[PDB]
């Protein structure tokens, strides 16, 4: 039952229970434990960066309800500012698959959407999070539906002083004497400083259905954040505050007109973004204001010639306007794509996608992509697939118009990608269900944009930096019914992703050639397990990241070493069904074995910490 | 399925009159490092402070001053200035609670003024007690533009240049702990040094074209010592950002980066056309001259994301040694 749109495509989808398991998990925590993606995130409520298939952050396109969410100046998004309950359906497109929907997704594409509800009458939900470190989390839900309307409203608030006890293995506190001499050294135990934060997220959804094939919708997603910047591990000495407020409104309007044979979709949106940087101490030491105005539009078509042939067309247009001060710049972004999918016999399948991109005043070359799929054996659903493409990514808005170092003459990066994969799905009726896949990918990136110093005394990108990215990615899902009341599920992902810098040595002596790129683990694997018995629920999540290099040269140093990162989080859930309500009690233990770990250089980490949730879902008449 | 680490001390013994490479490290990353090189045995010891103390140096390791047999290490981005043994690389005391120290000069065994950025007070500390004593109030000078740098003793007065977002020189009287004079020089004077001919030597970086303070052609200045007054000015056009002026042991030849390291003698009248070094393909950051022999050590920052190198040349230009140090070497000090 392969969907025709899903022909020769390597993608993964997150289930409902994956996203709806905790109210404190942003998308940074979702991707860390539920995929092979490396997520450079040094804690909770902090700047999270995603490196996908050995590429940088900017090579991971993100689209919420169709419109791109990447910061226009930077091109990369903080996945820690997206609550999981605010996302109802998420997908990952690996490499060549990002051509089907997006443009310069050299690494991959992250697609987020909110499915309309199917609840009749009035309903409500309220959950409260009581956790250690004086952290409080809340989430309120209000929904209604009357066969022609689906009104929803969510509001998530998270706050915490965020001052936890950690042991400094990078600092030592001394004991003086009567003559200001030394007596003994000991590793102190201190508290995180200037880490306090508070976030507010509101999502308002209005969906209308006509019953004649026309569907309408309107989603508005307002975000208010006030997060401080944490102090370093070796930051001792002194009356200090440093905050990064962030106000964002994201609205999308949609209309869908299906028919008996064809389908046409039209969407429009608007994003207002406002960032403020404050650095004061006992005084306006530093100020920064960033304002982004963005308009979005898209029209998509989809026509069936038959059950074996399919044609699609699509036009998109973004318009970013920036007035960053404390300067005027903008860019229109057209992107037209045409795809044709042909399925001659029951075993074979082809797919050709043509894309055209025009960012600003420069036309990128045609972006082709071919997807082929074949069925080796229906006995065990052994299916093999292969794809190939040449993709282009435009320079970000900063690299073009950054006032002291902007060069509007940059050329878009180019990347040739090809990959081959296999998959299988062998299941037994009410006994076991095992499925998995393995794909080999190989990619070469040319003209990678790298900011470099200039002889005049400022920074300017100079392209260059040929990069070779390749490796193996393996997925595996397992479910089994041990008894009539015990169910066990196992989900495992593994990835070996070298990222070799093939570029010419910049100078006479650079040990960076032929070496792994900084902050990209060579190996990566995650494993999650779930066991449920009646209303009792036990969940286990485990992630593994190999050593991460902090220097281009990959030189061995004692002061720049990051060990392999293994973390284990366990949660026990109990559900109670009362008369007028339903109560769900669960308790989360993070950092189960209490290892004084380190995921980013010289940034403190918490110990073992606990989190308790109380969930109420009233049962009306 | 666990993790471990922690530090372990090891014995160190300074076997020669070595050179201390003062690696700055990155900024908001806490990867500052200290290194030691022996000019005779031609062997370099990296990360001397971490291995000999099992605790990291800090962030933006700025400068080091060695007095008698004790060496003071300045960590700018951690508000701490250390004091370590010059023989075993072990800590014997520290001064904390500062705002943002840059440079330290010891008036005597009791008073040692400490310079700062983002502050208009010069700290006064007692090295033997590691306790703050007082502050020196800089006129017409505020936090939002706070800047103090190299200090040079002349009889009873100390001259300091205000680098960041500042264009003035301050003369401080040690007895009364108050400024007594001022001169207005070009934008952002970087470093201040002293020569034998009693002529204050300094240069002014242009600085970050498009800066709120302003952008100007970098210049070079010579200031009389006895009479605090400008004497001669040199212009280095609009390009490049000069920094890090230095002298030799005899105090008679001037060195500064300006891309092409310029080796020109004191009491000259013009900038020599030829470069002492050609500024081949990298971004130099540090510079020093041996006071005992005359060797020239030039610190190369490469690309700010990997280990730099120091190129050791003689006073003629003969290549001698090229060795590796921590990330972004920035300064030197002689044991
Ligand atoms: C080159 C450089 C550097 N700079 Co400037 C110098 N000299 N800087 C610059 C040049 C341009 C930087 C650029 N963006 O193009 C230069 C000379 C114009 C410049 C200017 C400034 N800098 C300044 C200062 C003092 C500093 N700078 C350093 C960071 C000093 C650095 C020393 C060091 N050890 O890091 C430095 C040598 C290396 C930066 C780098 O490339 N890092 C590697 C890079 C790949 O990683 P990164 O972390 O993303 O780097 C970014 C930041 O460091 C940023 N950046 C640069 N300067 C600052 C200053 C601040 C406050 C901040 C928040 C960021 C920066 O530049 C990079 C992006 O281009 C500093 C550590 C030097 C020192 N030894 O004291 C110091 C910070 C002091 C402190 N305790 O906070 C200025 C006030 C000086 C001036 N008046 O020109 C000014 C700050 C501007 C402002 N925001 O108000």
């Amino acid at each position: 039952k392969r969907p025709m749109k899903d022909i020769g495509v390597q993608q993964t989808r997150f289930d409902s229970l994956v996203l709806k398991e905790n109210i404190a998990l942003s998308m940074a925590d979702i991707l860390t434990f539920n995929s092979s993606i490396f997520v450079k995130s040094y804690g909770r409520a902090t700047l999270s960066t995603v490196s996908f298939r050995g590429t940088s952050a900017s090579h991971t396109q993100v689209t919420w309800n169709g419109m791109r969410i990447n910061n226009p100046m930077l091109g990369m998004t903080d996945f820690s500012m997206i609550p999981s309950y605010f996302i109802d359906d998420a997908s990952l497109l690996h490499g060549t698959s990002s051509v089907n929907m997006a443009g310069g997704g050299l690494g991959g594409l992250v697609k987020l959407s909110t499915v309309p509800a199917h609840q009749e009458g009035f309903g409500m939900q309220y959950v409260q999070g009581i956790g250690s470190f004086s952290t409080f989390d809340e989430f309120l839900q209000l929904k209604y539906g009357d066969k022609h309307w689906q009104i929803s409203t969510r509001a998530v608030y998270q706050s915490s002083p965020n001052d936890y006890k950690y042991r400094n293995h990078d600092k030592k506190e001394n004991i003086y004497d009567d003559k200001y001499n030394i007596i003994e050294q000991y590793y102190p135990i201190e508290r995180n400083r200037s880490g306090a934060y508070k976030d507010l997220h509101i999502l308002q959804e209005v969906y209308y259905n006509t019953g004649k094939g026309d569907r309408f919708g309107l989603n508005a997603w307002y975000t208010d954040s006030n997060r401080e910047l944490a102090l370093l591990t070796t930051d001792q000495g002194d009356d200090f505050e440093n905050r990064q407020r962030e106000h964002t409104l994201r609205s999308v309007l949609s209309w869908d007109h299906t028919r008996e044979n064809w389908k046409v979709s039209a969407r429009g949106g608007y994003v207002h973004t406002w960032l403020a940087y404050d650095y004061k101490r006992d005084a306006t030491m530093t100020r920064s204001r960033s304002k982004v105005n963005t308009f979005y539009g898209q029209l998509d078509g989809e026509y069936f010639f038959s059950d074996k042939l399919l044609l699609t067309a699509g036009v998109s247009a973004h318009q970013h306007l920036v007035n960053s001060l404390d300067f005027d710049k903008g860019r229109i972004e057209l992107s037209g794509n045409v795809s044709l999918k042909w399925q001659p016999v029951n075993r074979l399948g082809m797919s050709l996608v043509l894309r055209g991109e025009m960012f600003g005043t420069k036309w990128a070359p045609v972006i082709p992509a071919f997807f082929v799929d074949y069925v080796l054996s229906k006995r065990g659903n052994i299916m093999a697939k292969a794809s190939i493409t040449r993709n282009y990514r435009f320079p970000t808005l900063n690299d073009l118009y950054f006032l002291p170092g902007g060069n509007p003459a940059l050329n878009n990066e180019s990347g040739f990608t090809y990959e081959t994969g296999l998959s299988f799905s062998v299941d037994k009726d009410n006994v076991y269900t095992l499925s998995g896949s393995a794909s080999w990918f190989d990619q070469h990136i040319n003209d990678w944009i790298i900011w470099l110093p200039t002889s005049k005394g400022f920074y300017s990108p100079v392209n260059l930096k040929k990069v070779h990215a390749y490796g193996v990615e393996v997925q595996a899902d397992y479910a089994v019914a041990i008894d009539k009341a015990w169910k066990l599920g196992l989900n495992g992902t593994f990835a070996w992703t070298p990222s070799i810098n093939e570029g010419e040595p910049t100078s006479k002596a650079d040990q960076s050639v032929g070496k792994q790129l900084p902050y990209i683990p060579e190996y990566s694997a995650t494993l999650s397990g779930r066991l449920t018995y009646r209303s009792w629920g036990l969940l286990y999540k485990w992630c593994y990241y190999s050593e991460r290099y902090t220097m281009t040269s990959n030189a061995v140093s004692y002061t720049g070493h990051l060990p392999p990162y293994l973390m284990s989080n366990v949660t026990l859930e109990k559900g109670f069904s009362l008369r007028w309500a339903d109560l769900s009690l669960k308790g989360t233990v993070n950092n189960l074995f209490d290892e004084e770990y380190l995921s980013v250089l010289s940034r403190p980490m918490p110990g073992i910490n606990f989190e308790f949730f109380i969930g109420i879902t009233p049962k009306w008449g | 399925c666990m993790k471990w680490d922690y530090g372990k001390m090891e014995p160190f013994r300074a076997t020669g009159d070595g050179l201390f490479i003062m690696n700055e490290g990155n900024f908001q990353y806490g990867n500052a490092t200290l290194s030691y090189y022996d000019p005779e045995t031609k062997k370099v010891e990296n990360e001397i402070f971490y291995r000999a103390n099992a605790m990291k140096l800090g962030d933006v390791a700025q400068s080091m001053i060695v007095r008698d047999t004790i060496g003071w290490v300045v960590v700018n981005n951690s508000h701490v200035i250390f004091a370590i043994s010059t023989n075993t690389f072990k800590e014997v005391g520290r001064i904390t609670g500062l705002t943002s120290p840059r440079y330290i000069h010891f008036i005597s065994d009791e008073k040692a003024y400490i310079t700062q950025i983002w502050d208009y007070r010069i700290f006064i500390v007692n090295p033997k007690t590691y306790q703050i004593t007082g502050y020196i109030e800089c006129p017409d000078m505020t936090m939002e533009t706070g800047s103090t740098e190299q200090m040079v003793q002349y009889g009873k007065y100390v001259y300091v240049n205000c680098w960041s977002y500042q264009n003035r020189i301050l003369k401080i009287d040690t007895t009364t702990d108050k400024v007594v004079d001022q001169l207005t020089v070009g934008i952002q004077p970087t470093s201040l040094v002293m020569d034998k001919n009693f002529k204050m030597w300094t240069i002014t970086d242009g600085g970050y074209k498009g800066s709120p303070y302003g952008y100007e052609e970098p210049s070079l200045y010579r200031i009389d010592a006895e009479t605090f007054k400008i004497e001669k000015q040199f212009k280095f056009q609009l390009g490049d950002a000069p920094s890090e002026v230095q002298l030799n042991g005899a105090g008679d030849e001037l060195y500064w980066i300006n891309k092409d390291i310029w080796r020109m003698s004191v009491d000259e009248e013009r900038v020599p056309v030829r470069p002492f070094l050609k500024y081949r393909d990298t971004k130099y950051y540090g510079l020093t001259v041996s006071p005992k022999n005359g060797d020239v050590y030039v610190a190369d920052a490469i690309d700010y994301q990997q280990q730099g190198m120091i190129y050791r040349y003689t006073e003629d230009g003969e290549l001698v040694d090229e060795f590796y140090v921590g990330i972004i070497p920035g300064a030197f000090c002689w044991k």
